């Protein structure tokens, strides 16, 4: 039995549920999936009819006499039933007619569960559209009749042009995530919905691939009495899985730590490459595995987690993967980055949160990455480190490194490559890996960015390309691997990116927002009662999708001057205009609270520099400034932070998001609104306030002097309402009126 | 032992790998560099080679001190022992210093987490924008990253059997600054030798886990030895040779990778003073001996 | 072997020294001035007076005939004529507070500035914060013996480039009108080791 016919009949499982939901006859899903497969001339080879409909209980009885061993379609069922974690076990199937199933349900935000101890109980929906990001809605949303005949529509035309094969089941999680991720894996009411059927299917997928490379190395050739002649308890307790712990150390030293000329225009670069680097690891290791994508749970912030097999000869190539990346790894980041690659022996019971203890698979996963992290190199890698040290007289300009140094320039291979592809960054552009690159890959490859349309003289029957693209088009020709990532550039030079405004300051803001207690949230926040591999999947993918995608999506929807560095995962960087800066911190904040239910936490931080400050100086004060916003209290009785907070240009302005930004925010529409019409004469009287009110703890005879110069200055104007309302919000709110006043003037400087 | 209390009157630059940035201490290598220096302005940089090779005169690097908390960068402990309560997370991430007579109660757990971060305030960052005057071409700005410390704070060392050579180079060291602009108006400070009593118990102390105290490299004899069960850190200390009797030019020096101050070893190693530079006409040197702190879990 | 070269600056005309970019107003100081990280005190940065002083001796030493005693009293980097320093300039931090306080005036000012256009003949106002005139900036240059030789000849220059300062400025806009200041108390007294000449030292910074 083929491998590649089990990776496609747990993939294309419950295409039936979507068949079945749209149109056509009222029978069971798994019939009407099988033969809307059948129906297609390619996807025959009665495996694929055996996975999808032969997946559950009551078929694999109802066949088990006609089907003999290594009939393949019991991997799927018990891949199903550990992807769903708590879920049904043994139940009526969807359209069994024997009950009236909701035809009509959305799958929900996995918000709903999130923190529900301490943050409520509620059921959220996501309607239906036409990317774009769906945002969970108070209202009860159903999905109408026209949406599946859609979705079956854009189906049917994807597979026509799909194959069984090894470079098409790229393809096949292409189009799922395109099209289901909306859609939910059961519709029942009492029970939950929001995982959706994109996450159901990959993670089903990747159980049953991980069982079956066990399997095979095992030599076993009995899935019949192992797994379904009784309760697979056998199996369940014995450890069969791995997961990984991809770790990229120390991608902010690489990253932010340059000291260019043109370094601004390099950090995109940077972060594109690092990511870059990660999945182009990942799915090599995916490769050397014999695994398909299915199996990667979450790339992103320098950090991939895989569902491996335990078997031996996983090991090996697990143990030679590390051996060799760390090796190419210090031959070109001597310490300066470093992955740390970590895996724990889990079985299915562990995921399927039998024991009751399924974060212990990452607690001990965590313990043994700081374990690899700690006691990062040999005694031989240390000896050839600083035996591989030669006296200099030049060094690399940004990356300050005399190894790896360009001939002509003082500049290094990694130090200029991030430099041309920078320059080659553009939209619409695709990324190659191809023996000749300009940035180089691990494993002897070398990656491009080159545009669409020299891709398909490139090829020229290559076998392995890679082909990598923000956006993927007719998913089942022209094989594609989508990445995702931070890539809004309305201009790449910073300078005429500036000098658009009219009125306003000649400083650049930069934003990092930080998602507080996102690490917490997965430790407990998601309940232990709802706990499964498919919610957790659903919920990372969520997170990193809601990030890279709606960030991108929420800068291209309207004319927002910002250039972003880095959206990844749990992490934020932004340069642009600073009043856009401004002005998109709050939409940041409502967009986040709209898409999360008001769950978790976010902290930012907001700099104000010239146009050639130092770049790493720039991010370390972002950075601190963006600390000092973690660490906020209103009051000192309390254990721990509440981190929900803004530091406003200064370490010590540590503003909130709440009635306090709310405040805020309403005094500097009102002082804009009010204060644009002056006499044009009597405004000299802003500086004196705003000097004379720095720092009230000193004497304060010239404030109340200031007062009693208010009440004398009478003429007609608007008059005192608001000539008082000054004095009125000039005690109560004092650091508030005086960040206010201040955002004022930097908005309104004739500058 | 004989904490050497390191008492700023201005702004430092302690630079780890640019101008822009400066972090808030300076390394024993640093120090052996600036002693050595010295030794050579006062024609004995043999004597002081020959002490400080033969652990007469071995010392940690500098460390902060807050009215008379001394304070530790945090070690770096396997934490296999704390995972039953507290908070085995970020919370223990950002802290970066912990006072030295309170280690053994951090090591044990029972130390607050958020209080120590507010508690420890020694100064703060500074920027310094300068330029280079050019009479008819275009000025070059450029800023340094300093660091001003509180008025009673500053930077202490941990030294045993301090020696006369010692106290004379130290002297000689306060009117020559220490760190990176210091001929520009940035290093500068006065010391006091100050034996101290509640501190030698700690180093007359016992325990499995060893605490590195100075970024040393092992001997490629004890290399094996070391890293066993060891949490440690590699950091790159490179750079130019700074003489204007070395190579004449302003050459590199060969990056050597050392353990971090703060790495835990159950075997103790005694590191080794480097031959760093070699091409040029003197030695250049890199103090990597190890200084320990040894506890128990 | 080591020389600590005591003295104070006193400003005359009030003394505009840096820029620190932040906190800002629409009157706002347009320019402020260096201060103290934490204690925010004025003060003249060791390389703004260490760079003034060279720049007038250079200029003076060589009138457009750098030279060996520049390079050997400031240092040199510059491609093979490696020369160390002899000279270690401190930051000075403002001494004057406890006199500056009896008059219960603050250490600075904010000077009102305008440039007139002369197609248009019309005004603009800038502010320019400035520490004010009386100030005090005792200070300490640290000088290394190096050679005994020379010493002389070195305080000679020293001394020299004080009194071109003393007709010049110090930081800011100074040829129009900020920035004047003066030496007093100008003496140097050995710190380590035994100079038996520093009495002739101390007539060359007392001429
Ligand atoms: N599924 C899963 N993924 C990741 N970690 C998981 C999971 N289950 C349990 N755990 C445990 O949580 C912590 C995580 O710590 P860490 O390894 O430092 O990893 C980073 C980052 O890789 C990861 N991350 C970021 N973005 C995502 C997304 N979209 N999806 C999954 N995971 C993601 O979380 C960590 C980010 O660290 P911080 O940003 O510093 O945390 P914080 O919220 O900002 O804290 P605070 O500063 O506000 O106080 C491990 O123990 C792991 O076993
Ligand atoms: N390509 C990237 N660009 C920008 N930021 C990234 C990128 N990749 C990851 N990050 C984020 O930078 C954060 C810090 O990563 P880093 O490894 O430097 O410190 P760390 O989490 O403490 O790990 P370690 O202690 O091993 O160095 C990460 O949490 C990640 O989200
Ligand atoms: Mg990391
Ligand atoms: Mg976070
Ligand atoms: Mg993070």
């Amino acid at each position: 039995m083929d491998k590649i016919n089990l990776v496609c009949g747990s993939l294309l499982a419950d295409i039936g549920k979507i068949i079945y939901r749209g149109t056509s006859e009222r029978a069971k899903h798994s019939k009407l999936g099988g033969d809307f497969i059948k129906s297609f001339e390619q996807f025959r080879n009665t495996e694929l009819t055996d996975c999808i409909r032969y997946h559950h209980a009551q078929e694999i009885t109802s066949v088990k006499s006609n089907k003999e061993k290594n009939s393949l379609f019991y991997i799927t069922y018990i891949a199903d039933n550990i992807s769903s974690g708590m879920d049904r076990r043994k139940d009526l199937e969807e359209g069994a007619e024997g009950f009236n199933w909701d035809k009509k349900v959305a799958l929900g935000s996995v918000f709903n569960v999130l923190n529900e101890k301490e943050k409520g109980r509620q059921n959220y929906s996501y309607p239906f559209v036409a990317e774009p990001l769906n945002f969970p809605t108070a209202t009860q949303n159903q999905y109408t009749t026209s949406y599946y005949d859609g979705l079956i529509t854009d189906m049917k035309t994807i597979l026509q042009r799909l194959k069984p094969d090894k470079e098409h089941i790229n393809s096949l999680l292409q189009m799922m995530e395109s099209l289901w991720s909306y859609v939910p894996s059961s519709t029942d009411k009492n029970q939950l919905v929001d995982i959706s059927l994109y996450d159901h299917s990959r993670t089903t997928a990747a159980i049953a691939s991980a069982i079956y490379d066990y399997f095979q190395a095992e030599n076993i050739t009995d899935y019949q009495k192992e797994l379904f002649d009784y309760n697979a308890t056998e199996f369940y307790d014995k450890n069969a899985f791995l997961m990984m712990n991809f770790d990229m150390s120390g991608v902010q030293n690489f990253i932010y730590n340059i000291s260019g000329s043109k370094a601004l225009k390099s950090l995109r670069a940077r972060s594109f490459y690092l990511d870059m680097l990660l999945e182009y690891i990942s799915d090599n290791l995916l490769e050397k595995l014999e695994l398909s994508r299915a199996n990667i749970l979450y790339v992103g912030g320098g950090h991939a987690y895989l569902l491996l097999a335990n078997t031996n000869k996983t090991k090996a190539i697990l143990s030679d993967f590390e051996h060799d990346l760390k090796t190419w790894f210090l031959d070109k980041f001597k310490i300066d980055l470093y992955v740390a690659m970590a895996y724990t022996e889990v079985s299915a019971n562990d995921l399927m949160n039998h024991n009751g203890h399924y974060r212990d698979i990452y607690r001990r996963l965590s313990q043994k990455t700081s374990a690899k992290k700690a006691n990062r190199y040999t005694a031989e890698e240390i000896l050839n480190l600083n035996h591989q040290g030669t006296e200099n007289a030049r060094e690399c300009r940004e990356c300050k490194r005399s190894d790896l140094l360009i001939e002509e320039d003082d500049i290094c291979e990694i130090c200029d490559s991030l430099q041309k592809v920078s320059r080659d960054l553009t939209r619409e552009n695709i990324f190659v890996i191809a023996n000749e690159g300009v940035l180089d890959m691990p494993f002897g490859k070398k990656m491009s960015a080159l545009s669409y349309s020299q891709a398909d003289k490139l090829k020229k029957s290559n076998a392995e390309v890679q082909i990598y693209a923000k956006n993927i088009s007719e998913i089942g020709q022209n094989l594609m691997t989508r990445i995702d990532m931070g890539d809004y550039t309305y201009r790449s030079d910073f300078h005429e990116m500036l000098e658009e405004v009219e009125v306003g300051i000649n400083r650049l803001g930069v934003l990092r927002a930080d998602v507080d207690n996102l690490g917490q949230a997965f430790i407990n926040g998601i309940p232990d009662d709802y706990l499964s591999i498919s919610r957790t999947a659903t919920f990372s993918r969520a997170m990193s999708r809601f990030f890279k995608n709606y960030l991108n999506q929420l800068l291209a929807e309207k004319s927002y001057k910002i250039n972003v560095i880095y959206a990844g995962g749990d992490d934020l960087f932004m340069i642009g205009a600073w009043q856009d800066i401004l002005d998109f911190s709050i939409v940041l904040k409502q967009k986040f609270a709209d898409f999360t239910q008001n769950k978790l936490s976010i902290s930012a931080g907001i700099g104000m520099f010239r146009e050639k400050y130092p770049v790493a100086r720039m991010a370390s004060l972002t950075g601190d400034l963006e600390d000092a916003a973690k660490d906020y209290k209103p009051d000192e009785r309390a254990v721990q932070a509440t981190k929900n907070a803004v530091t406003l240009f200064d370490a010590t302005n540590v503003f909130s998001w709440d009635t306090l930004e709310n405040d805020i925010f309403v005094k500097l529409d009102a002082i804009t609104k009010n204060f644009e019409k002056l006499d044009e004469t009597g405004k000299a009287f802003i500086y004196r306030l705003i000097d004379l009110l720095r720092g009230v703890n000193e004497n304060q005879q010239i404030n109340i002097a200031r007062l009693a110069y208010t009440l004398s200055r009478m003429e007609e104007k608007i008059g005192k309402t608001f000539a008082q309302e000054l004095y009125n919000w000039a005690n109560a709110d004092r650091k508030t009126l005086i960040m206010a006043l201040e955002i004022y003037i930097l908005k309104t400087r004739e500058r | 032992m004989k904490i050497i209390k390191l008492y700023f009157e201005s702004p430092v630059h302690f630079g780890e790998k640019r101008l822009s940035e400066s972090k808030i201490t300076f390394s024993a290598d640093t120090l052996f560099s600036a002693l050595m220096i010295e030794a050579v302005g006062l024609g004995k940089e043999d004597e002081f080679y020959q002490l400080a090779s033969n652990n007469l005169v071995k010392f940690s690097d500098a460390f902060p001190f807050i009215d008379q908390y001394y304070y530790i960068p945090k070690p770096m402990f396997n934490l296999k022992l704390e995972k039953e309560d507290e908070n085995p997370s970020k919370a223990f991430k950002k802290l970066l210093y912990v006072p030295i007579d309170s280690l053994e109660d951090y090591l044990s757990g029972g130390l607050d987490a958020y209080f120590e971060r507010e508690s420890f305030n020694l100064g703060k960052l500074a920027l310094s924008e300068k330029v280079q005057q050019h009479d008819f071409k275009d000025s070059e700005p450029y800023n340094v990253g300093t660091f001003t410390f509180k008025e009673n704070t500053g930077l202490y060392v941990l030294i045993e059997q301090t020696h006369p050579l010692l106290e004379e180079l130290l002297e000689n060291l306060q009117y020559s600054g220490i760190g990176g602009k210091r001929n520009s108006g940035y290093g500068k400070f006065k010391f006091e030798i100050l034996e101290d009593s509640d501190i030698e118990d700690l180093f007359s102390a016992k325990g499995n886990r060893k605490i590195l105290l100075s970024g040393a490299l092992p001997k490629d004899a004890e290399l094996e030895q070391a890293l066993k069960n060891a949490s440690y850190l590699l950091e790159r200390r490179g750079g130019f040779v700074q003489s204007d009797t070395y190579a004449t030019n302003l050459v590199k020096k060969q990056d050597l990778y050392v353990f971090k101050s703060g790495s835990t070893f159950e075997n103790s190693f005694d590191g080794d003073i480097y031959q760093v530079g070699k091409k040029g006409n003197h030695p250049v040197y890199k103090y990597a001996k190890s200084f320990f702190l040894e506890v128990s879990v | 072997m080591k020389l600590v070269i005591e003295g104070t600056i006193v400003l005359k005309t009030g003394m505009h020294i840096g820029g620190s970019s932040d906190f800002s107003a629409i009157g706002a100081v347009d320019s402020p001035v260096v201060r103290d990280t934490l204690t925010r005190l004025p003060l003249i940065p060791g390389s703004s007076l260490k760079g003034k002083m060279r720049y007038l001796l250079a200029k003076e030493l060589n009138n457009g005939i750098d030279q060996d005693e520049i390079l050997r009293l400031f240092g040199s980097s510059e491609k093979d004529k490696i020369r160390r320093a002899r000279l270690k300039f401190n930051d000075i931090k403002l001494s004057n507070l406890a006199e500056l306080e009896t008059f219960n005036v603050s250490s600075t000012e904010v000077k009102f500035e305008n440039t007139i256009n002369r197609k248009t003949a019309v005004a603009n106002p800038r502010q320019i914060e400035r520490v004010i005139a009386g100030s005090k900036f005792d200070f300490e240059i640290f000088y290394n013996l190096d050679d005994i030789k020379e010493v002389e000849k070195d305080f000679e220059n020293i001394k020299q480039g004080f009194d071109l300062l003393e007709f010049d400025y110090l930081g800011g806009h100074g040829t129009r009108g900020s920035g004047r200041i003066a030496f007093e108390n100008l003496s140097v007294i050995t710190a380590v080791g035994n100079f038996e000449k520093i009495n002739t030292l101390n007539e060359i910074l007392g001429a």
